[PDB]
């Protein structure tokens, strides 16, 4: 599999993954925190 | 041929298209007044009009401009041409009517409407060296040249403003 | 541009780290199904 | 990152910055005196509490309108 | 047909899009690519103008009277009997008018001229697009434009006028009148001067540079060249469009007031307040 | 009848042709959509029974 | 220029294009007329 | 069918094609837009039998 | 211009380009006529 | 029958080909899930009292 | 009646009947959909009382 | 443009594929008859 | 570039295995969703 | 597909291409934030089901 | 089959697919929470 | 990337700067004249207390 | 120019192996949503 | 001009930007769609 | 793994790492503040009546 | 004029100054957003 | 023309004084906020 | 330009300690953290 690598640039390579993975994990928290209830309810118990 | 141009096609409003060097043949934007009267421009009193400056003492630089004889000409494939021999000056409404440049490579002097130079900050400083946009170096070899040097009719007027004109279009031309 | 050796060393590593975030992951999602399951 | 200047003439732009500071300090100046909340030099004795603030919403009793009936 | 020294200048050459492919004439006229697109947006405008006419109460030529949208459509595309037909004129206006420029400039180039001429009549489609584009977005809607009809633009014109209880009082209206007024001298003296030197009392002279310069520094005290008199009319001629524009664009965007009121700011400079 | 393209440059009658065709067919449309009875974007649902027919005024 | 030969092979696909565009018309009112009848 | 290539330089007829398309997409766009029945930013969520007629 | 056999490489795109285009205006149109008939 | 294919290159012919099997399929389903009435019971079945 | 096929190109023949064809049945589908009440009838079978 | 010995291959199989549309197309029909009959 | 007789000959091949299959997997879907929701 | 860019100088396309997308993306954002039921920098933070919609058929 | 990859560029293919799969799972996913009523069952069992 | 070798980077820095400095004053002004955004005059409100446009 | 007769040998049977691997994987995502919540 | 090696890599490079581009839209769709669906 | 960091400049690095490590910090923090009611419980053991 | 060693380089402190700046805009948005949210 | 002798000491009066103003700019808003802040 | 194998072999060094420095200081921070607001 590895000769897919070949002609292309590590730094593009890993600037493509890193970028699309900070933007997958932002978007899954903020989804998962609308669905979850959470901090919602950590918010909730120490709210005065 | 004696034509200087045919037909690009039989129909009829079909552009023409030149068969020899439309920049010599004076064809499209290079063409001129072949017509026009050989004979100077007159003053009011009936001298030349347009002449060289040293032919008539009367006139100088005003004293903060820059004379610009002695000064390299660039020509458009930023090629010195020649430097600045005299200017020609109107005589009727007191300007600059052509610089005139000997040539760098070859002896002839040939004459440069003002209007197609510039200079490389519009005047406003360093002002050091001609720009000609229009023409190739080599091309200023072939400038049409008047058949006296003190004097200028106005065919040879019309052919040499023809002959820089048409450069935009055909100088970078195969 | 990345030759056939160099393709090798890269893809080996980014196997290799492709791996050990998937195993970060999957222990993530075992605890928050153990503290919040979904389905 | 000193060769920026290499490639931008460092005389032409003090002229350049000290410029834009200039209209960017006058600009946000006469914006905050034109405001009510900043109007400095007519209300700047005022305690923070005591100066305006923006109303949560405008309100009007039910047959006054600001503009003229229309189509 | 052909002048008698033109068929020298038809070469190919100085287009901006199309290469050779519409690089010819059609009688007297250029074509080129920008002459398609203007001949189409002409054909189209036209047309539905002439539908605009028929769909309205009559033929009269000066009557006809193609209405914007109502305000309450905003920036959208109103039913085109309710002004959207108004509208879709408007694009194809903008359209020709356009390309009539870009067309031009093919024109220069291939004669070996300067852009004066596409330029100086970009001066009038600036505030052509002032009054049917960019003061209608600022108030936003496209019911700000005028009606297209040939006396019913001019009670446009007298009710914007008069939104403003005294428009004569606009200071950027001043300015574009002072334009207007003094272009139409400059126009009178320098038509004058080239025909009296050239067309002498019968039984004298042909005149010359010097006669003209001559009486124009009688008129004027001073002496403008030729040069700088086609300059100056150029400069008037346009200068009086620009102003224009820029009266309009102020009148309902920027102020909103009676003109006469906005002199106030004259009568309190501290000096003499 | 082909000698018709000996007369005519054909490169620029297909040109004149095409821009024919795009200005009429645009004009029809507009035309249609300016009416009552084609305004089909509003309208186009309506069987033919409910389709909207202009009159004159009842001449009493 | 162009010959008679190409005038004539030129003439073939403007006809039969014509036509072709005509019948795609025809057609296209065929179906109108079933929508929404103007006579 | 290919010869229309040879009389019409394809390099500038992609240019003016496209063109073409993209201010007809936009004309289309922009009458749907302001219509009542396919104003879509404001009433696209409304169910076919929901949505406007101009019943005159 | 181009060669004729340039012409006939090039057409081939031209005519698969146009139907792609045809193709997703087609499903664009359906999804709209499911959503909002016209007729 | 073969023989048609001699002309075409065929990326050409299999990018016709999937640009239609993709059009095709699309609008069967698009109308299948009109007629069918199908998600419609799979929305109800699990939909929120 | 072959020799009516001379001096044509076969892509064009096939292009231009393939386009008639996929004219007429969409043509001919969506006229007896109107006329048949199918698949409205298909539609009634399994739509939501 | 094809030869005559071209046109003869042509003619053949655009024959049998007109035959062959033809014959499914009856079928189509006869089914449909079955199922529901227009006159 | 196009075919040779050799090359389309063929492609020929794997389109018309490539026709069937597909209208093979058709041919299951259609008995799954008649025996799921028959429409005549 | 790649002799599209022996047709043109993709210096110039790509000029051409963010011109055009830039005008696209802002005329889209202006149409929506001119509209009632988008107009977010006013009412984003309304539920789906409190923002505006336009009228029904009567 | 094979002989279909020749002239190809083997990363336009891989950007052509990995773009294609993104944009379908993207839709199949929104339609299936549609339909299926999750993660709406998920959120009503954690709000509050 | 080699993209600097098409593009002048002494002039796309400056065509970028400008770019930047324009859409970040229209969107400061575009929030300035908002009912919800107008900070200067109102920043000092609590979220719960701050504008919203109508349902 | 492009892949080449062997590169594009050895590619098409990783392509049919990276293919036949989301086929399984979607096939084993379906399985579970299957047994989770039925749709026919 | 182009060489063709040339206009095949940026090709390439034009390509994979497109693409890149219309995922990350895609992804900003979805976010909108969710957000506040338009229908 | 070095190899990752062959003709880069460790000043860009450092840069790099060091503006992403403060973007992160101050993010968590904010959010953090307003899920944990902290300082506000601080304040609200000091404030005047 | 440029070199690729000169873009390098260039391109280097490009990125970096691109993500210092991107870092404070993000800052920005998460001070502003828990300020007083937009959506 | 500009050189490096030039440019590396120009750099360091530039970053100082800017840092510098942005300093004294610092304690601007710090007295501002203190006499009337704005959020 | 830029680091050479020798050169990143050292610096790979110190960013690995640094990187471990930080998490385990911020380790003892969440100890904390926890210990004094437990978030689940
Ligand atoms: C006449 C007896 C009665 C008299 C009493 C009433 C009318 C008094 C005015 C009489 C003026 C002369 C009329 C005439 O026959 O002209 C022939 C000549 C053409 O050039 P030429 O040199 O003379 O001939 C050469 C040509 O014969 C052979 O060359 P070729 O074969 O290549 O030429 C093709 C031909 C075909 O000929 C035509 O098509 C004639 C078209 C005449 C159109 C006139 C329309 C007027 C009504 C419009 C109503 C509006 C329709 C929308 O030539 C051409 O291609 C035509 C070139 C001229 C294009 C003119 C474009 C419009 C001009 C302005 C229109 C008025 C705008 C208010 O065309 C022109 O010169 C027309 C333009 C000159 C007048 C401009 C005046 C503008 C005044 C504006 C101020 C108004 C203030 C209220
Ligand atoms: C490739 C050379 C020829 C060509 C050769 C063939 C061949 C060979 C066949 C057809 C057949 C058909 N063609 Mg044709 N066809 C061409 C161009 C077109 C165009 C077009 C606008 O370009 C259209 C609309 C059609 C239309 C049609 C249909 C009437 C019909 C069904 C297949 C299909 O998917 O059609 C819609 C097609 C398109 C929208 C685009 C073109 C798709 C590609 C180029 C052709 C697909 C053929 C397919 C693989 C055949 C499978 C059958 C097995 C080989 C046994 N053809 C080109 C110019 N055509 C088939 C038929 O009637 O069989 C009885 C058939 O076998
Ligand atoms: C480098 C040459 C190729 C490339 C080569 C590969 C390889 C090799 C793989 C993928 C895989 C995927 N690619 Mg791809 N891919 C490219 C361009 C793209 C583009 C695009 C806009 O151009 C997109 C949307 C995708 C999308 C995708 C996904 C369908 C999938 C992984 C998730 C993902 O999106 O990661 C985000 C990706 C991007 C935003 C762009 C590409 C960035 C790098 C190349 C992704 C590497 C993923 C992963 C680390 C590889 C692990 C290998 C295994 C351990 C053996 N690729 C470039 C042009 N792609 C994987 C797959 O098939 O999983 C099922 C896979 O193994
Ligand atoms: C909520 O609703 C919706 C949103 C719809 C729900 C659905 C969401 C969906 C569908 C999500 C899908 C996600 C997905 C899909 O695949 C996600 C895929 C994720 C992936 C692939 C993650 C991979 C991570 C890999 C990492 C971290 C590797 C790091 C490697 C490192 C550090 C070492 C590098 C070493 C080098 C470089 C040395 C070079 C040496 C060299 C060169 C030498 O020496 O020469
Ligand atoms: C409101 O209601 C109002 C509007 C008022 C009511 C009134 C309406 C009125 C008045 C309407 C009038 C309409 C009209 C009047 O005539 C309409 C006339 C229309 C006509 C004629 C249309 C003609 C169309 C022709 C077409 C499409 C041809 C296409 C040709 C093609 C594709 C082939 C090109 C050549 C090739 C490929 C060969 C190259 C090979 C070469 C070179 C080689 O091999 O060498
Ligand atoms: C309000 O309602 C109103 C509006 C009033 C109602 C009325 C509306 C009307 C009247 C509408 C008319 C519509 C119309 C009429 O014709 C519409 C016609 C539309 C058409 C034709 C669309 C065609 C699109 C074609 C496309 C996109 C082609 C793309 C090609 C591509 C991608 C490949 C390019 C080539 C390559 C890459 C190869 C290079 C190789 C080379 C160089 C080599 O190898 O050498
Ligand atoms: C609802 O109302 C309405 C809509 C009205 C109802 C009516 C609808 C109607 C009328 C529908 C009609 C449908 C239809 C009619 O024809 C549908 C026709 C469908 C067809 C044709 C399907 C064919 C599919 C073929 C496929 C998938 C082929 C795949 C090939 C593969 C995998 C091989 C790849 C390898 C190759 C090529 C080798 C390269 C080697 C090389 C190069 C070498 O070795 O050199
Ligand atoms: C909801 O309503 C509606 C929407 C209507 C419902 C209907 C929906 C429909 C109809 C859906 C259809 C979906 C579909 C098809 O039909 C979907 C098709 C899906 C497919 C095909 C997926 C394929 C995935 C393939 C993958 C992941 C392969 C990865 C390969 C890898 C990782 C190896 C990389 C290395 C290589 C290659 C070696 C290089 C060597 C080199 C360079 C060398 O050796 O030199
Ligand atoms: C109404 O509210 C709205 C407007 C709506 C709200 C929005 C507002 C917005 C968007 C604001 C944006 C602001 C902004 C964004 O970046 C602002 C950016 C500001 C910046 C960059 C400031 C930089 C200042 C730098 C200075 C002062 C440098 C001074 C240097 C000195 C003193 C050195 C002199 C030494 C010399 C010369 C010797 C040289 C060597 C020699 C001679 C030798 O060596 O010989
Ligand atoms: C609340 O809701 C949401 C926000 C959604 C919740 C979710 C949040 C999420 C997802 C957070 C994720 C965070 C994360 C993920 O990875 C965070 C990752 C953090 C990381 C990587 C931290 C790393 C720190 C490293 C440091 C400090 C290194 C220091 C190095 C030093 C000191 C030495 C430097 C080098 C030297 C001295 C050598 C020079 C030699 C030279 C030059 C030579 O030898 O030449
Ligand atoms: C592009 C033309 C319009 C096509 C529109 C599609 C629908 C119409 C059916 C087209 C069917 C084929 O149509 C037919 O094509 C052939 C070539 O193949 C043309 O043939 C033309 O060129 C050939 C050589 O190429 C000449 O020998 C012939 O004298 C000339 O007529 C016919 O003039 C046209 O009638
Ligand atoms: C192409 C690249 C990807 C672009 C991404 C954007 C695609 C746009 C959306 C396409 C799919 C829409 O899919 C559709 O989502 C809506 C969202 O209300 C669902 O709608 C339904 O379920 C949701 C969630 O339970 C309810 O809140 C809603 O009231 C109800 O109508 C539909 O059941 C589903 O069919
Ligand atoms: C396009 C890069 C910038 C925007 C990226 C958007 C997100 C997607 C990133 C995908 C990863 C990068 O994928 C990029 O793909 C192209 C073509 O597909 C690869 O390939 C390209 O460049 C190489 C090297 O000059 C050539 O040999 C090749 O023919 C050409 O296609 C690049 O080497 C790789 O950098």
């Amino acid at each position: 599999m590895h000769r897919i690598w070949m002609g292309t640039d590590p730094h593009i390579i890993m600037s493509a993954l890193g970028s699309f993975l900070v933007g997958a994990v932002l978007v899954m928290h903020i989804w998962a925190y609308g669905q979850f209830n959470w901090p919602a309810t950590l918010k909730a118990k120490y709210a005065t | 041929s004696d034509v200087k141009f045919v037909p690009a096609d039989n129909y009829n409003g079909s552009p023409i298209i030149p068969t020899g060097n439309p920049m010599i043949d004076g064809v499209g934007p290079a063409s001129w007044a072949e017509d026009r009267r050989d004979e100077p421009d007159l003053t009011y009193h009936g001298s030349h009009k347009i002449v060289p400056m040293r032919l008539d003492p009367t006139f100088s630089i005003a004293k903060g401009d820059p004379d610009p004889r002695g000064l390299p000409v660039i020509a458009a494939d930023k090629q010195v041409a020649g430097t600045v021999v005299e200017l020609w000056v109107n005589r009727s409404e007191p300007q600059v009517s052509y610089y005139e440049v000997q040539l760098a490579s070859g002896e002839r002097r040939v004459l440069l409407p003002t209007g197609y130079v510039q200079w490389p900050n519009f005047g406003l400083w360093g002002n050091d060296k001609l720009l000609v946009k229009s023409i190739t170096a080599a091309q200023f070899a072939n400038v049409p040249a008047t058949k006296r040097d003190d004097q200028i009719t106005l065919l040879e007027e019309d052919k040499i403003c023809a002959y820089y004109a048409g450069g935009h279009m055909y100088a970078f031309a195969e | 541009g990345m030759t056939e050796e160099e393709a090798r060393r890269f893809h080996g590593y980014m196997v290799t780290g492709t791996l050990g975030y998937v195993v970060v992951a999957s222990v993530a999602h075992f605890l928050a199904w153990s503290w919040r399951p979904w389905f | 990152m000193h060769r920026i200047w290499l490639m931008y003439d460092p005389r032409r732009v003090m002229v350049a910055l000290v410029g834009f500071l200039a209209v960017l300090a006058l600009v946000i100046h006469f914006v905050l005196l034109s405001s009510q909340r900043y109007s400095w030099i007519e209300n700047g004795t005022l305690g923070a509490d005591q100066a305006p603030v923006g109303a949560s919403a405008p309100a009007a009793a039910a047959e006054m309108s600001p503009l003229p009936p229309g189509r | 047909a052909m002048l008698s020294f033109e068929k020298k200048y038809r070469v190919r050459g100085g287009t901006l899009i199309g290469g050779d492919l519409f690089d010819f004439w059609f009688g007297p006229f250029y074509v080129g690519f920008f002459g398609v697109t203007t001949i189409f947006f002409v054909t189209l405008g036209t047309l539905l103008c002439v539908w605009g006419a028929a769909m309205g109460p009559t033929w009269n030529l000066w009557q006809i009277n193609i209405a914007p949208p109502d305000l309450k459509y905003g920036l959208g595309l109103a039913p085109l009997r309710e002004g959207g037909l108004w509208q879709i004129i408007t694009l194809c206006a903008l359209g020709a008018f356009g390309s009539w420029a870009l067309r031009q400039a093919e024109i220069a180039r291939k004669l070996g001229m300067g852009m004066h001429i596409p330029w100086a009549y970009g001066g009038a489609i600036l505030a052509y697009t002032t009054l049917v584009v960019i003061r209608p977005f600022l108030l936003g809607a496209w019911g700000h434009g005028f009606p297209y009809g040939i006396f019913s633009h001019l009670d446009w014109v007298s009710n914007v006028g008069y939104q403003y209880l005294h428009f004569h009082y606009n200071p950027a209206h001043m300015i574009a009148v002072t334009f207007f007024f003094t272009n139409c001298l400059a126009l009178a003296m320098h038509g004058s001067l080239i025909l009296s030197v050239t067309n002498p009392p019968k039984g004298t002279p042909t005149g010359t540079s010097e006669q003209e310069n001559v009486f124009f520094r009688d008129l004027l005290g001073y002496s403008i060249g030729a040069i700088g008199i086609h300059r100056l009319g150029l400069f008037l001629a346009v200068g009086a469009a620009v102003w224009s524009a820029i009266c309009i664009v102020i009148s309902g965007p920027f102020w909103t007031q009676g003109w006469p009121e906005w002199w106030n700011w004259w009568l309190n400079l501290p000096i003499w307040k």
